[PDB]
């Protein structure tokens, strides 16, 4: 079958140098005149920057002169003025050209610091420019006389050399010279010489540059490009519609600067033609040629040179080198607690305007409207019927909600529209956590999933209810926020004595019936008969009932708790954490739907009982310690004691300072732990006896304790004194703020407080941008990484143990191993007993089985060790997702990894967020520790010059290794003792490169993850090891070859490519010629630099250099990646489109 | 005692960072250009960046930078190279103008006389005037007038 | 409405393929070549298709079989028509 | 030590170096160096602290 | 910034030597800036603007 | 604010409010990452192709929307086509290979 010619669905893309004839191919005419339009009849002047003949008609299917105006005549070229009558859109398509009188250098290739003409000719830049401007001659193919080929001469020198040799010697100057140079160049011969010369002389300096240049040359050869094309003969002109002359109000016009530039080029070129036909002296024509060069250079890239300015406007004209979406909206948002988790309140008018085409279609579908026009007129009139029609089109049609600071994927979520009277969008409360959206006037945007696939994608993926879990960690993101948790807290709780204390009831029903009638208090100690279930039988619910000692409120609440959950979960005090673990266990037991509806009911009851609770905040609710003033007085005794000591000279200045600052710092804690006790347990009440005391029912304490809002620090700032603020200088004042907010703050205290507040504001405002930037670098380094294979089937993995830092368990084993697959079957303390067989996803039950037994460690497969090339296998990755099931095939994990790492990054403050940045960047620390290069006994050699050399002595092996260690740095290593490779030869931080090379891949992959997780966990942030492990996988992506037999020696190359080539070379080919390598750690920003697709690289990297460097190589972008396919505007090679791209990829490179 | 550009380089490397102002003055007196800096910040930035995070490769980012240091004279800006190129040509003497003009006269009169010595150059004019009086042409398109 | 696709995901495990297949089916219904396999509650073709996935009466295998059958349903029609095109000889 | 790092000698030389520093690329002139340097910080027109 | 003379330091970061540095700056209401600044070699310098 | 189908920019065809009828919301890079994290390609394609930058795709879609047929015949976004022309306007030859 004949392949094809006319437009199909294309694959890949190719970029290369353009031939003069190739350029003329695109051009449908030459633009010979600087003129644009006629100035009266605004029609385009023929063959000019704007032309109907060359480019296209000014109006659809209408000839310029107006001869053929009919839609019938089409392929007709008019006789008066040749214009094919066709849509005006082809004036946005057809290109043009200009034939340059003299050759002109292409500025991108001339100066883009790989000066391409230069390093292709092995000729320095200044010589090339000195030639181009006629400031000197350059030899070309000098033959056998006196002179080198690339050698440059001057006026006198050239004259003399010419007088000596008339022929068999050649020299030119200007652009023509460079062109002749390039054209004359034979790549083959140069190659043949370079190889021999490479082989003969042995020096690093020589053969390094030699091999680099021969590689460059052969690359350029295989490219298909020819050197001449770097020098411009024909100059293409951009379609007129892309540089519009379009009019405006008041008769005035507006136009692109490209018209000014192109006009300059045309004029100078024409003047050059004339000056050639007029036989001007050289001094003139040379100047005209230089001016033409300037004009062309300014037209292409005006960045360089002197930056020519547009007419009458100082601003430099924008050169050639120099998204809004329909069906959408936005507005202020409100609560709507009545909503189910799966829906959101959508304003009537908004929904009307959004679904307008759907409304038209349905309206004339049922026959309510004669035609679409009539439909428009109807909804424009807003006739009463159309509303009901809207209710039809809204029902199963989801909408997308999005907020401004989008970080993690939950930043956009799909809901089901519920028509609302008002202009505000009602957003479900439980989702307010995911969006990070307060109600203080934040706005949200709506989108409409038009195509069927978009609706189903919205419902099965982007839906609210389908994501109940944070992608960062398995913990529920639907956890009730504030009002609700204060509701369940006030509900589930007990005081010492109340109505119905001690009585007994048949069940929750008459418990609630007792409460609602005012007979029994919401919180009272009561025994009630409850029936709790358990699914502990195989796939089956077991029922049991008993007398539980609980409170009326907990009994009432139990009515909501579904099925197999134990009563024990609602028998606590029900704080925010317990109320979260409730939902979590509910999810890992009953499944999704029960968890959803449970969550809803939890919110409703929360708001309800919080409303009934009558919880408020008064000024007397904040209790200042009675002993505060006394503590103040005592510490204030200390300060003058130390003052009197400084006056007697017993203590120094700095010592006095530290002492006073310490005594105040202690005073703060004293007052804090006074007010805390007083605000906590001080309620003293009586049941049938004298007294007894319990946790206070004081309002603000309830809020802070429940987890609704407020915290011990802030409560500390309300009641007790607040801190000891500090100037911007960083120095901390030894006279702290003794007054609190409840008390009045005098002028000073507040003044000094202002700073702290502002620096807080400024710093937060800055860390926003920092977090964002980090997320950007992170998604750039990952991106295209997506689950591709299913199971790579490697036994390889990392050893998981609890962190055990300092004292007991800074992080458990169960957490680290949860949701992860086992590398190999682990054992009980006794063996021939396989509890967890081979590779099995470790879920809740499994981890609990591991917890039953005493197991201290589990080997776990990771994304960093996965044998799959160009991606990750689902088996190795893990489970975690919005769903508890194992990761799907084709889900893009790099994006979510980066998002999950960067989203909490706002909450981060050596240490802090910049520490995370330095970590991912692989940067060597300021004053690092040096590890032992090789095991064996060591000794200190030589003496003091700049360094004192350390000589290693391996037992069996040789001792070529001697490392020169600067001696002014205090050492660690014992000069009389042996040290293993990767031991401490000094203290201080260690470069991850060293950890990788000397210790191991798993060693360094553990170092990074543990360090960054130290940074996050110190701030109380949950991020699964997974994401960081994928970022690490991306960091170590490259490697440097050591041995040979296939590829070049020092080449940095993909571990994927390499491993693929050696595993392929271990068999077939040479028996094994396979080459060794060395894994290499690359900082995220550096690893992001490496991308196969040039369209991808042209985005985030520097555009010019990328396009040029790719163009000279004739690089062919096969797409295959996310970014490039986004740019080109086709389905992402992941997720839903993964099937497509899969299928297609297989159809390609095949029969 | 001398070689300039090493020093801003060798220092910029040892400090690990250099202010955007640090390089400007530390640059040799050779390259002062404004748009010069634009790509050299990228050059130093891939090898040890300070734009006030990079590639540890270095190597060729020095050899080419030294190639940019040798490329630091001619400031391009064709107004300059022109003003200078024409500035060489010597001024004319009042008599020299007469010399040159006389040379012109000799030349042009030579080619005219060479034309007059061609028989076909005569016959053509004759036939053309035969076309003029035949209303196949006009008097203005043949002669601009004789001497007169 | 269909609030949770958990069951539909349970049937066909990929969950993206869920969206794809359900899209195909929802297309079979939307521009009518066909009719629902489950009672329509006024649920749009989207939710109807999802329900059809839940009940296990619709999936890639089934749809492919049905379409492949239809190829021959139409092929049996034109059997005289296209064999009548022996003019190519 | 500063004088030791001074490439110039007399007034005119320093003026040339300053003129070349301010407006490089173009040939210096005596009247130009004097005019410039006097017009910088010493002119009632181009300079005021008020 | 008020017109007049201004004496600054730029201690620390400059050349990472801890040797600090010292600079004076003459800022006119209207006109060119007159800057004086030291270096690690203790050689006084001057820059216009 | 709300918009279904409004006016369009001349230089690159993109939704632009000219009547005080507002232009569409801007779908940014981070939002694209959000759609990328979800397995939703079609939502994204229709987001940056048919709903916005495709001069043919928008109308060809609209007709289907009113016809009662939800599909998309995406074609190539006008932005990348403009970039094809801008790149190709230089000495750079950019081609689309195979079939
Ligand atoms: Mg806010
Ligand atoms: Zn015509
Ligand atoms: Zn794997």
């Amino acid at each position: 079958l004949k392949a094809q010619t006319k437009t199909e669905e294309f694959d890949a893309i190719k970029i290369a140098l353009a031939s003069p004839d190739m350029i003329r191919s695109w051009s449908f005419g030459e633009v010979k005149k600087p003129e644009t339009i006629n100035y009266r009849t605004f029609k385009p002047e023929r063959d000019g920057l704007f032309c109907a003949r060359i480019f296209g008609p000014v109006k659809d299917y209408e000839c310029l002169c107006g001869k053929y105006k009919r839609l019938k005549h089409r392929g007709v070229i008019c006789e008066k003025c040749g214009v094919e009558v066709t849509q005006t859109k082809v004036r946005r398509e057809r290109m043009g050209h200009i034939e340059l009188a003299s050759p002109t250098a292409h500025i991108w290739f001339l100066k883009s610091l790989p000066s391409r003409i230069g390093l292709l000719l092995d000729m320095p830049l200044r010589d090339i420019e000195r030639v181009l401007y006629f400031e000197s001659y350059v030899v070309i193919e000098g033959g056998m006389t006196n002179l080198e080929r690339q050698q440059i001469l001057t006026e006198e020198q050239y004259l003399d050399a010419l007088e000596e040799f008339g022929d068999e010697f050649d020299a030119k100057m200007g652009a023509e010279a460079i062109q002749a140079l390039l054209k004359s160049m034979d790549l083959e011969q140069e190659c043949e010489q370079l190889r021999e010369e490479l082989n003969e002389t042995n020096s690093e300096t020589k053969r390094k540059k030699l091999t680099k240049r021969i590689k460059l040359l052969e690359a350029f050869v295989q490219s298909g490009n020819k050197p001449e094309w770097m020098i411009l003969t024909v100059l293409p002109v951009l379609p007129p519609d892309l540089r519009p002359l379009v009019p405006l109000d008041g008769g005035r016009f507006a136009t692109s600067d490209l018209n000014d530039l192109y006009r300059r080029v045309i004029n100078r070129n024409n003047r050059l033609k004339r000056l050639l036909d007029l036989a001007a002296p050289d001094i003139i024509v040379r100047n005209e040629k230089r001016m033409l060069q300037e004009a062309v250079d300014a037209l292409l890239d005006n960045g360089r040179r002197g930056r020519a300015i547009t007419g009458s406007n100082k601003r430099p004209l924008k050169s050639l080198a120099d998204k809004r979406v329909d069906y959408s909206g936005r507005s202020v948002i409100t609560v709507g607690p009545y909503l189910r988790l799966h829906q959101c309140g959508l304003p009537k008018k908004m929904a009307l305007e959004l679904f307008k085409p759907f409304i038209y279609g349905k309206l004339e579908l049922r026959g309510l409207a004669t035609t679409i026009k009539a439909a428009k007129k109807m909804v424009e009139r807003e006739e009463a019927v159309v509303w009901d029609i809207l209710d039809e089109v809204i029902r199963e049609h989801p909408v997308l909600l999005n907020r401004a600071p989008t970080l993690h994927r939950l930043g956009i979520q799909a809901f089901e529209p519920v028509l609302i009277e008002g202009k505000a969008i009602q957003l479900h409360p439980l989702v307010c956590a995911a969006y990070n959206a307060d109600f203080d006037g934040d706005q949200m945007a709506v989108h409409v999933p038009l195509t069927l696939e978009a609706q189903l994608e919205a419902r099965a993926l982007m839906m609210s209810t389908n994501n109940i879990l944070s992608p960062a960690n398995g913990e529920p993101i639907i956890v009730p926020s504030q009002d609700v948790v204060l509701g369940l807290y006030y509900m589930t709780r007990d005081c010492v004595n109340a109505k119905g204390e001690g009585m007994v009831l048949t069940g929750p029903k008459e418990a609630e019936r007792l409460y609602r009638s005012g007979l029994a208090s919401l919180h009272a100690r009561v025994k009630v008969r409850i029936t709790e279930y358990e699914k502990d039988a195989n796939g089956e619910l077991v029922a049991k009932t008993s007398l539980k000692d609980t409170t009326v409120g907990r009994a009432i609440l139990w009515m909501i708790v579904p099925k197999g959950l134990p009563y024990s979960i609602v028998n606590q005090a029900l704080g925010k954490k317990a109320i979260s673990k409730m939902l979590n266990t509910c999810y890992r037991i009953l499944g999704l739907k029960p968890t959803v509806i449970f969550a809803d009911q939890i919110m409703y009851t929360g708001f309800a009982y919080a409303a009934r609770s009558g919880a408020s905040v008064g000024i007397d609710d904040m209790v200042i310690p009675e002993k505060k003033h006394e503590i103040i007085s005592e510490a204030e005794a200390e300060v003058a004691e130390i003052q009197e000591q400084f006056q007697s000279g017993l203590v120094t200045a700095g010592e006095r300072y530290n002492k006073v600052i310490d005594i105040w710092a202690a005073a703060n804690d004293r007052v804090s732990k006074a007010m805390m006790d007083n605000l906590q347990t001080e309620t003293v009440i009586n049941r049938d006896g004298q007294e007894e005391k319990q946790v206070s029912f004081n309002s603000i304490y309830m809020m802070a304790d429940s987890g609704a809002r407020g915290s011990a620090a802030q409560i500390r700032q309300l009641a007790g004194m607040r801190g000891l603020m500090a100037k911007p200088d960083g120095s901390i004042i030894e006279t702290p703020i003794t007054a609190n907010f409840r008390e009045g703050l005098n002028v000073l205290q507040y003044f000094i407080s202002t700073h702290g507040a502002r620096k807080g504001l400024a710093d937060t405002a800055l860390k926003t941008a920092n977090s964002g930037y980090l997320t950007r670098r992170l998604v750039d380094v990952a991106q295209d990484l997506v689950v591709t294979e299913d199971d790579c089937g490697t036994h390889e993995g990392i050893m998981m143990t609890p962190v055990i830092e300092g004292g007991d368990v800074k992080e458990p084993l169960r957490d680290r191993v949860l949701g992860r697959v086992t590398a190999e079957d682990v054992l009980k303390p006794g063996t021939a007993d396989i509890l967890v067989p081979r590779n099995t996803l470790l879920h809740e039950q499994w981890c609990d089985l591991l917890e039953e037994n005493s197991v201290d460690a589990v080997k776990v497969r990771s994304v960093v060790s996965c044998d799959t090339d160009f991606g990750v296998c689902a088996h190795c990755y893990g489970r975690d997702l919005a769903r508890g099931h194992i990761i799907n095939k084709g889900e893009a994990i790099g994006v979510i990894a980066a998002q999950s790492i960067g989203e909490p990054g706002t909450q981060l403050t050596t240490g802090g967020l910049p520490r995370v940045a330095d970590l991912f960047e692989a940067r060597r620390p300021k004053e690092p520790a040096i590890l032992a290069e090789i095991s064996g006994i060591v000794s200190f050699g030589k003496e003091t010059k700049g360094k004192r050399r350390l000589v290693i002595t391996p037992v069996d092996g040789s001792d070529p290794y001697e490392e020169m260690i600067p001696k002014w740095r205090q050492l660690n290593v014992f000069e009389g003792e042996r040290v293993e490779r990767g031991d401490v030869i000094s203290d201080g931080p260690e470069a991850p490169h060293d950890i990788l090379r000397l210790r191991g891949v798993h060693a360094v992959t553990r170092y990074i993850v543990n360090e960054v997780q130290d940074v996050y966990r110190l701030q109380g942030v949950k991020i699964n090891d997974k994401h960081i492990e994928v970022i690490v996988r991306q960091m170590l992506r490259k490697a440097t070859i050591v041995n040979a037999g296939s590829s070049d020696f020092l080449e940095g190359e993909q571990v994927e490519y390499s491993r693929v080539k050696i595993a392929n070379r271990e068999l077939e080919a040479n028996g094994k010629v396979g080459a060794t390598y060395s894994r290499d750690l690359l900082g995220i920003t550096k690893a992001s630099l490496a991308t196969e697709s040039f369209i991808s690289a042209a985005s985030f990297q520097e555009t010019t250099r990328v396009l040029t460097e790719a163009a000279v190589a004739g690089k062919r972008d096969e797409l295959r990646g996310l970014k490039e396919n986004v740019i080109v505007g086709r389905l992402i090679p992941a997720g839903t489109g993964y099937a497509y791209h899969q299928d297609r990829m297989r159809r390609r490179a095949a029969g | 005692p001398q070689s300039q550009l090493k020093l801003l380089v060798t220092r910029g490397k040892e400090q690990g960072y250099l202010t955007y102002a640090e390089v400007n003055d530390h640059l040799p007196e050779d390259i002062v250009d404004s748009d010069q800096i634009e790509d050299i910040i990228q050059m130093i930035n891939d090898m040890g960046i300070q734009v006030m995070n990079t590639a540890d490769e270095d190597a060729a980012e020095a050899a080419a930078q030294v190639l940019s240091s040798v490329e630091s004279g001619r400031t391009t800006d064709p107004v300059r190279m022109y003003m200078r190129e024409m500035g060489t040509v010597e001024l004319l003497t009042r008599e020299g103008e007469i010399d040159i003009a006389k040379r012109i006269e000799d030349g042009i009169n030579q080619v005219q006389c060479s034309v007059a010595e061609y028989p076909e150059a005569i016959t053509y004019l004759l036939e053309q005037y035969d076309r003029v009086e035949a209303e196949e042409a006009r008097l203005s398109d043949l002669i601009t007038g004789f001497v007169d | 409405a269909r609030v949770t696709v958990q069951d539909a995901v349970e049937k066909i495990g990929n969950r993206f393929d869920l969206v794809l297949v359900a899209a195909r089916r929802a297309r079979q219904m939307q521009v009518g070549g066909k009719d629902p396999l489950v009672p329509e509650e006024n649920d749009k073709t989207t939710v109807i298709a999802l329900r059809e996935i839940e009940e296990g009466l619709i999936n890639n295998q089934i749809l492919d079989v049905r379409e492949r059958q239809e190829q021959q349903e139409q092929e049996a029609a034109e059997l005289q028509a296209v064999t009548a095109i022996a003019e190519g000889r | 030590e500063t004088l030791r790092v001074d490439p110039t000698n007399d007034r005119l030389s320093a003026l040339v170096e300053i003129y070349r520093m301010m407006r490089p690329g173009e040939p210096p002139t005596r009247e130009a160096a004097e005019s410039l340097f006097e017009n910088l910080f010493f002119s009632e027109d181009r300079y005021d602290l008020s | 910034r008020s017109p007049g003379v201004f004496f600054d330091s730029d201690k620390g970061k400059t050349h990472s030597s801890g040797k600090v540095l010292y600079n004076a700056r003459i800022i006119p209401y209207r006109g060119s800036w007159l800057d004086f600044e030291f270096d690690p070699k203790d050689n006084l310098f001057v820059r216009i603007d | 604010h709300a918009r279904s189908t409004g006016s369009y920019s001349l230089v690159t065809q993109q939704p632009l409010g000219g009547k005080a009828q507002f232009g569409g919301q801007r779908f940014g890079e981070m939002e694209v990452w959000a759609l990328e994290a979800y397995g939703a390609a079609y939502t994204l394609q229709e987001m940056l192709t048919v709903k916005s930058d495709d001069v043919n795709g928008r109308t060809k879609m609209y007709k289907n929307i009113v016809d009662g047929n939800h599909q998309m015949e995406p074609g190539m976004p006008e932005s990348f086509n403009v970039l094809l022309k801008e790149i190709r306007s230089l000495g750079i030859n950019i081609e689309l290979e195979d079939e």
